[PDB]
């Protein structure tokens, strides 16, 4: 890994700078308070997205707002095992994502998955610490799908023998 | 629910709060002399065994507190009944147990003595001593001729298994 | 379990649980199941006639007339002789135990009517390795519908019998970890030299069906086992049997217990990111 | 309507009941216990294990029990125990089965998606319904009846016993209580009343006995001191012998008495065994039907119907019945002496399919045409999500 | 009352009030109400109440309309809110979890409620949600107005006041002014976006309501 | 020397005359009032009215009277009643919350930025016996996030989130006369734009003790100050960390701002060069190095007025509230300046 | 029961409202002047014209000269501007980010490293606060 550790940086960086936060009552509706960067009812108060990227397939798209960042990530697949690997995991944690209150329920169109953090959340969790969890998510999804893939094909082996071991 | 005493009269005289029911004895004490086929002892006895097993009581009339004692007495006489050998021996044992002083309301160590009105003088003390020795003394002569099977040196263990359970966890001897 | 078993637990179960009462002296208590088996296969025990003291299993097989064109009728007899009857309507094959009339090891039969479904197979390769060991060659190959969208062809060479299959892997994703057990197939004789060498062929049937209707398709899968005699001779032969019918369902129960597995995997984890991010609250 | 029928599953916290819709008993009733390996798993570990009875000894093997007061709580155990439920037990391609699953009343909407996760993503089901257990014991009964889905269920299996209040196909989740009092307890009970009177039994054979008495020769009296009084005057005929096997020496008879009847007798004195709790059982159910819309409580009380093996005990409903209508009728004896409403009919019904009876719901309905149409399909939970099955709609009458 | 509450702002033009029986749009003039022009939205806090619990009999939790009524209803009253776009809110709802909350309930089990907060009230804009024709109160008071006298409008229009128990969902205000915009711009300016921006209209939420 | 009074943001705080007791909003519907018992914080009281969350609190130090805003659009004027604090409505006319309220020096009015793109100039009126407002619209496109009065209480400089910092005229007639000229103008009519900045929210305004000097922050990381004197030109910085919420002057040149780096920093300002400088950190020693452990977001002069400032105060998103020494920190830090 | 089609907030009145020479780079890219081309593509930024075509050709030579870049070449380079060019160096890198090629990531992840150390994450913060931006 040469272009690991300065992906993650220039992620970590971008990311720290988008979750500067802050309390938004609503501009367009009496009475509500609503995540800017998901109903974008205006522009003022939006940011330009940024986009950092490792290479063509690796990247992470930044949408920040007054109040709340959307994060989306663009995972490693190399082949079709991990893609699938890949995608039932992420739509594990997705089906999950209210006891993982930062994630969105479904990905913005183009990535494998992607996080909503809002002013409440950095309110209740030390920012420092919130984006520390989004470069430690990414560097563990892709160990997880290492492993994965070494334990199919590691069963794989013992049931192909298991069966031919008895004619 | 618990089984209760079905006796109580209009004209039942009361020593306390409790109830001077009429019995069928020969022993000496105040207690009335029962005229009907059953009295306030047998009640007990025919109960006990269900009785036994309550955790808890409802007291309904004054009978109820002499049910109750009888009740409690009779788990007393199977302490004793349980280790014995002969139909002859434990009508001994149930004498003496009998006229030994057990506790009365308003001393330390009478369960229930939030229920059981205290004797309100000397006299009532003695009447009421008196009444219990006497429901005391029938108690025991007439279990033993139920707790012992005709085949001698025999207390029955459908008797004996109770020995350890306390009716509204409450005992005499504690 | 790594092999899924041969015999069906609820005939082996539901005949002994008669033939016990039988011999106890006990009255017959009526008996009507129906369950089934891998491959659309369909059973019925019940009392013929409301009579409580016989007992008939059937089995219904989509397929049969395929398989009875390959000495079904025939092994069967041999094997269940007097207790093969007529039958049963909607049913191609019937049992009949009568519990007044039970042999002195009701042990056997038992273990023999759980195996009806195997032993309706077994005929078609039990041919077929006999043609191998005859040195009959040129004979037309088998062809057994298993179920309605998947194939089994057997065919008989000089040296080998072959096995192939079409199966076919509903779930798109299936297709993918699918092939991750076929290749460690393909790769088995490195560790069993001696057993059966296995092709498999992603999409289209081997060039020798190219020109039959076999199927084409992204989620058709096809699997050629090659039979040696060492394993079709008259000695090995049942178990090798054993082996081979249960196979395509080998291979998708392993898929499944896969996938299974890879959830223990995602619980622990999803577990452990909710404890970190829990760890950023003060 | 289909080639082959529909799989039942109905999984409890002591046992599991399986086996095909349409059929009448279960084809297999299994202890809900999975036995593992333990001392990183690796290759094919994960299969090592058994469940029913092959689970509870396995010498090398730990037994553990997925579902605890009928709740999943360990889903990585749970999703193994179906896998030998389809390919070793029922032995179905679960591709080619609906699946009919049960569920506690009060189970979480999110526990409901786990379960699709399971029978969606990993054995890849055609279609599965998800029905709770209270509502297919109402179902059952209909084998001896006008039918409803309404009434009260007492389901009792081993663990607790539940008062299940149900009205229209809809359990009226804020009215149910628990009671404290089930077959286990009983069982215990039992024990302390052969300990204190029979000898020789051994002691690490105390629950065997007491367990085996109880199914053998325990019942419902209908009166304590009547019945205490048969036994010390007919002795001869009802007083019961029991041997047993000393594991060790192979070697034992016991007098069986007094607690054939007061063991179950439990439920409407739980004084006598419990310190904790005192309710009649018979109280715990009127409570219950108080506490629901008055206008449905006569619809409650006209159709209490009993479910699991504990209510299985000769008498159990009749004893019920009886109890019940005098703490009922005495509260309307009550008014009018206050103050004329009219008397509430009180039926506790008992039936030829109780000890399964929720299995028997469920398969009774998994056979019926209309529970293809209220299934979701594979194709719905992939164009729409794990949330279609939060709901499934009561069907049947 | 229709004339009370218009005179506790000060004021001699429209009264929408809704309360647990029934909702009422009281258009006023320089000093009372006109019967007719005066119409019912038989629609009001109740049948939200009731199509709460059928959406929450739908995610899969065992409320019944009679033994947890006043649960359900003490659970719209903290959560419920009127949305003002339905097509941003849903998304909200199936692509994000900002908008689920735990509610405890009386004996201590908790559950959680979220789409549910918005698609309740939503019934008093669609009526056919819950089985009701009519217009839904925003359309009703649209028709109110226009169709009565020309030399009011515009002053009614920049005087609607809301007022009763089911009118203080958060946003209310804000939704039925995007509607009566939505309702004039075609339905009386033939689509002509441009002679809009000149349509006045302010529908004020007073806080004094109380009393 | 900082303090916790909770672990939850701290919306907004107000310090009374003699920095006796300071009132705090708690992420809150709720109003915290503290006061110092030797060296313990204890709650003295409770201002409960406002349905919804409290945004902005300013204590009028002479009269003492307390004024809120909040979400619900609602503004509350407080009034000590023997032992109790009771409030009075003022009808702010909006229909979207408010954001931030600043009393006027000679506490004869008091204004109230908000959501609705305008900002509410309230004052009293003897007559009626009620409170009323007037609005200042133009130019304002945004919700106005912070204020602050110039000393001769009727200039008042508004940042919002259309980027623009801008000066206008509360002058209103009926409470106070004629302004005397200022270096920002001659004509003072009644929402009146002195001024208008020329990229990022503007989070914080403050204005020099004379009025003579405005700066503010905004979301882009720079500093800014327009100086009347020199025809109202404007000095920019770029800071090399992330956006400052609040700022204030401690001298005539001299800045003190904090934001979401959660420290402070000092600023100063060269009249002649017509240029801004990093005077650097001022707190110099979770896993954080800093005194509050979240972003900052308001400050407060204690004592020393913004001529000659002693010490300040600020409250984060992190519940604390830190008091700071200018000559301890002038101390601890041979190399710190100060104008 | 249309009209709920129209988003009439579009047009309400309260909403808001809001290159180099490729010759003289290519004349010190061909001379191997890196840090004089850097210097060069920096200047003029297309901030105020509303095709996306007269930026996104800014934007190639600007990437053009970072590509060009050796490795330890580019430590230099970026101390050689001044804040006002390392913010701008910034929004260029972010915008290479957005068409990635052979590597022309990976040497860009190199430019943002350097630059950030320059310009703090300050400079990132003005790239995502520019409403007017290359
Ligand atoms: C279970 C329950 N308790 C209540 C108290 C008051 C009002 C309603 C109820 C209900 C029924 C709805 N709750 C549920 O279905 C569940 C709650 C928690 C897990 S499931």
């Amino acid at each position: 890994t040469a272009t690991l550790r300065p992906y993650l940086s220039a992620v970590r960086a971008t990311l720290q700078a988008a979750l500067c936060l802050e309390n938004f009552s609503s501009q367009v509706v009496e009475r509500h308070n609503k995540p800017e960067v998901e109903v974008r009812s205006s522009k003022e108060l939006l940011l330009q997205p940024v986009t950092i990227s490792r290479n063509e397939k690796e990247k992470v798209l930044i949408e920040g707002s007054i109040n709340s960042v959307r994060v989306s990530i663009a995972v490693k697949q190399a082949d079709e095992i991990e893609k699938i690997l890949c995608h039932k995991f992420m739509r594990f944690m997705m089906m999950r994502a209210e006891n993982f209150f930062i994630l969105r329920r479904k990905p913005v169109e183009g990535y494998d998955i992607s996080f909503l953090i809002t002013n409440f959340h950095t309110e209740q969790m030390y920012k420092h610490k919130l984006v520390d969890f989004v470069i430690h998510f990414m560097e563990e999804i892709d160990k997880e799908i290492s492993e994965m893939k070494l334990s199919v094909n590691a069963r794989a082996r013992i049931v192909a023998e298991e069966f031919l071991k008895n004619f | 629910p618990a089984y209760h005493s079905s006796l109580m009269d209009p004209d039942t005289k009361l020593i306390g709060n409790m109830a001077l029911l009429p019995i069928r004895s020969q022993f000496k004490g105040p207690a009335p002399r029962e005229t009907k086929d059953t009295d306030i002892v047998d009640e007990a006895i025919y109960y006990f065994k269900a009785n036994v097993f309550f955790k808890n009581y409802e007291i309904k009339n004054e009978a109820d507190r002499t049910l109750i004692y009888i009740t409690l007495y009779i788990s007393e006489c199977l302490k004793k009944l349980q280790k014995c050998n002969s139909k002859s021996q434990g009508e001994k044992e149930m004498y003496t147990l009998g006229i030994t002083n057990f506790p009365i309301p308003g001393e330390p160590g009478f369960p229930l003595n939030a229920i059981y009105a205290k004797p309100a003088n000397k006299q009532e003390d003695e009447v009421m001593r008196a009444y219990l020795q006497q429901l005391r003394q029938e108690t025991g002569l007439r279990l033993c001729e139920k707790v012992f099977d005709p085949q001698n040196d025999k207390p029955s263990k459908w008797w004996t298994c109770f020995v350890k359970r306390q009716f509204m966890n409450k005992s005499l001897s504690g | 379990m790594i092999l899924l078993e041969v015999n069906n637990r609820i005939i082996e179960e539901t005949l002994a649980l008669k033939f016990e009462n039988a011999a106890a002296g006990n009255k017959p208590e009526a008996v009507e199941v129906t369950f089934a088996d891998f491959d659309g296969v369909l059973y019925h025990i019940s009392n013929p006639n409301g009579d409580k003291t016989k007992v008939m299993v059937s089995i219904s097989l989509k397929f049969y007339k395929e398989l009875q064109a390959h000495g079904a009728d025939e092994l069967l007899k041999r094997v269940y002789g007097s207790y093969l009857v007529n039958p049963e309507s909607g049913y191609n094959v019937s049992l009949l135990y009568d519990l007044e009339n039970l042999p002195a090891s009701k042990d056997s039969i038992v273990h023999q009517a759980g195996m009806l479904k195997r032993n309706c197979f077994a005929s078609v390769f039990e041919k077929y390795f006999q043609f191998q060991e005859e040195g009959k060659e040129g004979e037309n190959r088998a062809v057994i519908h298993y179920r309605d969208d998947e194939t089994m062809y057997v065919e008989s060479k000089k040296d080998r019998v072959t096995v192939v299959f079409s199966t076919v892997f509903k779930d798109d994703d299936d297709v993918v970890i699918g092939k991750v057990f076929m290749q460690e197939f393909k790769e088995g004789r490195r560790a069993s030299h001696t057993a059966p060498q296995v092709l498999f062929s992603h999409r289209e049937p081997p060039l020798e069906l190219k020109d039959t209707d076999a199927a084409v398709g992204d989620n058709i899968g096809y699997i050629t086992f090659v039979l040696f005699p060492r394993h079709t001779n008259a000695s090995a032969r049942d178990n090798t049997i054993n082996l081979i019918h249960t196979f395509r369902d080998y291979l998708h129960y392993h898929i499944k217990c896969s996938k299974a597995y890879i959830h223990t995997r995602m619980r622990a984890k999803t577990s452990d990111f909710l404890k970190v991010l829990n760890r950023a609250r003060p | 309507a289909g080639r082959l029928p529909a799989c039942v599953v109905d999984c409890g916290t002591g046992y599991t009941k399986l086996g095909y819709a349409g059929n009448t008993e279960p084809q297999f009733i299994i202890p809900s216990c999975i036995a593992i390996k333990e001392s990183v798993m690796k290759g094919v570990d994960d299969l090592d294990f058994f469940i029913g009875d092959e689970a509870i000894e396995k010498p090398t093997y730990a037994t553990k029990w997925p579902i605890r007061h009928g709740i999943v709580e360990d889903w990585d155990l749970m999703e193994r125990f179906m896998e030998q439920v389809i390919f070793k037990y029922l032995r179905a391609e679960p591709e080619d089965h609906y699946f009919l699953l049960t569920e506690p009343p009060l189970n979480t909407p999110e526990n409901r998606e786990y379960t699709a996760e399971i029978m969606f993503e990993s054995f890849n089901v055609p279609g599965l319904y998800i029905a709770v257990q209270a509502v297919l014991a109402l179902a059952a009964s209909w084998t001896s009846r006008e039918r409803t889905l309404t009434g009260t269920v007492i389901d009792s299996g081993d663990g607790v016993t539940h008062v299940i209040p149900v009205a229209e196909g809809y359990v009226i989740g804020s009215c149910i209580k628990h009671i404290p009092i089930a077959g286990r307890d009983i069982t215990y009970f039992i024990q302390q009343l052969l300990r204190d009177r029979e000898v020789g039994i051994p002691p690490e054979q105390s629950l065997e006995t007491a367990k085996a008495v109880k199914e053998r020769y325990s019942y419902v009296c209908p009166d304590l001191v009547k019945e205490f009084n048969k036994y010390d005057t007919d002795g001869s005929k009802w007083i019961k012998q029991y041997t047993g096997i000393n594991a060790i020496s192979k070697k034992f008879s016991i007098d069986v008495g007094y607690e054939r009847f007061l063991g179950p007798e439990i439920f409407f004195h739980p004084e006598f065994a419990n310190p904790d709790f005192t309710q009649p059982i018979s109280e715990v159910v009127d409570e219950v039907i108080q506490n629901c819309p008055i206008d449905v409580r006569r619809p409650l009380y006209k159709n209490i119907v009993l479910s699991g093996g504990s209510t299985m005990f000769r008498d159990f409903g009749r004893r019920l019945q009886r109890d019940l209508k005098r703490t009922v009728d005495a509260r309307l004896k009550l008014s009018e002496e206050l103050s004329k409403p009219k008397p509430i009919d009180v039926q506790v019904i008992t039936h030829h399919m109780q000890r399964y009876a929720v299995w028997f719901g469920g398969s009774m309905l998994a056979s019926t045409p209309e529970f293809y149409q209220v299934c979701h399909t594979k194709k719905d939970y992939e164009e729409i999500g794990p949330s279609i099955c939060r709901h499934n709609p009561v069907f049947g009458v | 009352q229709a004339v009370l509450t218009l005179y506790a702002q000060g004021l001699l033009g429209v009264v929408v009030d809704s309360g647990d029986g029934v909702t009422h749009i009281c258009p006023v003039y320089e000093g009372f109400s006109l019967p007719h022009l005066t119409r019912r939205l038989d629609i009001a806090g109740r049948d939200i109440t009731r199509y709460l619990i059928k959406l929450l009999l739908l995610r899969g939790y065992a409320f019944n309309h009679s033994a947890d009524f006043e649960t359900v209803r003490m659970i719209k009253e903290k959560l419920c809110y009127v949305g003002y776009n339905i097509e941003q809110e849903q998304k909200l709802a199936l692509e994000t979890t900002v908008l689920v909350e735990s509610y405890t309930l009386p004996d201590g089990r908790i559950i959680k409620v979220g789409g549910e907060r918005f698609e309740a009230p939503e019934a008093l804009f669609q009526p056919h949600l819950i089985n009701v024709e009519g217009v839904g109160v925003a359309e009703l008071l649209f028709n109110t107005i226009q169709a009565a006298d020309i030399d009011t409008r515009s002053e009614f229009y920049k005087h609607i006041v809301l007022s009763g128990g089911s009118t203080m969902y958060p946003g209310l205000p804000s939704r039925l002014e995007r509607e009566l915009k939505q309702l004039y711009l075609e339905r009386v300016l033939k689509g002509d976006v441009e002679k809009l921006s000149k349509f006045k209209i302010r529908i004020e939420d007073p806080p004094r309501r109380k009393h | 020397a900082y303090h916790s009074f909770l672990v939850e943001p701290i919306s907004c705080h107000a310090w009374n005359k003699d920095r006796t007791q300071i009132a705090i909003c708690p992420n809150n519907h709720e109003v915290h009032i503290y006061e110092k018992s030797g060296n313990k914080w204890v709650q003295v009281h409770e201002l409960k009215e406002h349905n919804g969350q409290v945004t902005g609190i300013d204590w009028a130090p002479d009269s003492n009277r307390i004024v809120t805003c909040g979400t619900d659009r609602n503004a509350y004027v407080w009034t000590l009643k023997g032992r109790t604090w009771k409030p009075t409505l003022v009808i702010l006319r909006i229909n979207r919350a408010a954001r931030c309220v600043r009393w006027a020096p000679n506490e004869k009015k008091f204004a109230v930025g908000s959501g609705s793109r305008v900002i509410s100039i309230c004052y009293f009126e003897q007559e009626n016996d009620w409170w009323v407002c007037k609005h200042i619209k133009k130019p304002i496109r945004s919700t106005v996030l912070s204020l602050d009065w110039h000393p001769n209480s009727v200039l008042l400089a508004a940042g919002s989130c259309d980027f623009k910092c801008r000066i206008f005229s509360a002058y209103i007639k009926e409470v106070e006369e004629r302004p005397a000229p200022t270096p920002w103008g001659s004509k003072m009519p009644f929402g009146e734009l002195m001024f208008e900045s020329s990229c990022g929210w503007v989070h914080g305004v403050c204005f020099s003790a004379n009025g003579s000097r405005v700066a503010w922050v905004s979301h882009d990381s720079t500093v800014c100050l327009a100086d009347a004197d020199k025809k109202m030109a404007v000095a920019t910085l770029a800071s090399e960390t992330l956006p400052l919420l609040a700022v204030t002057f401690i001298t005539e040149s001299s800045l003190v701002a904090a934001g979401h780096d959660c420290f402070p920093v000092l600023f100063t300002y060269d009249s002649a060069a017509g240029k801004l400088s990093f005077g650097g950190r001022l707190d110099v020693p979770a896993g954080l190095d800093s005194l509050h452990k979240n972003s900052v977001s308001q400050i407060s002069v204690l004592s020393g007025g913004k001529a000659k400032c002693s010490q300040f105060c600020t409250t984060g998103m992190d519940g604390g509230m830190s008091i700071w020494d200018v000559r301890s920190l002038e101390s601890a830090l041979k190399d710190l300046k100060i104008v | 029961a249309r009209f709920r089609k129209v988003d009439v907030g579009e047009y309400d009145e309260n909403k808001f409202v809001d290159g180099p020479d490729e010759g003289e780079v290519d004349s010190c890219l061909r001379q191997g002047n890196m840090t004089a081309a850097l210097q060069a593509a920096l200047k003029n930024p297309p901030i105020n014209t509303k095709s996306q075509a007269v930026k996104d050709r800014a934007g190639s030579i600007v990437l053009k000269v970072l590509i060009s870049f050796k490795a330890n070449d580019i430590e230099k380079a970026v101390q050689s501007l001044d804040k006002n060019g390392v913010d701008l160096l910034m929004k260029y890198i972010y915008k290479g980010f957005e068409s990635p090629s052979d590597n022309s990531s990976a040497v860009l992840l190199q430019w943002h490293e350097k630059a950030l150390a320059a310009g703090g994450v300050g400079s990132i913060v003005r790239v995502l606060t520019a409403r007017k931006t290359v």
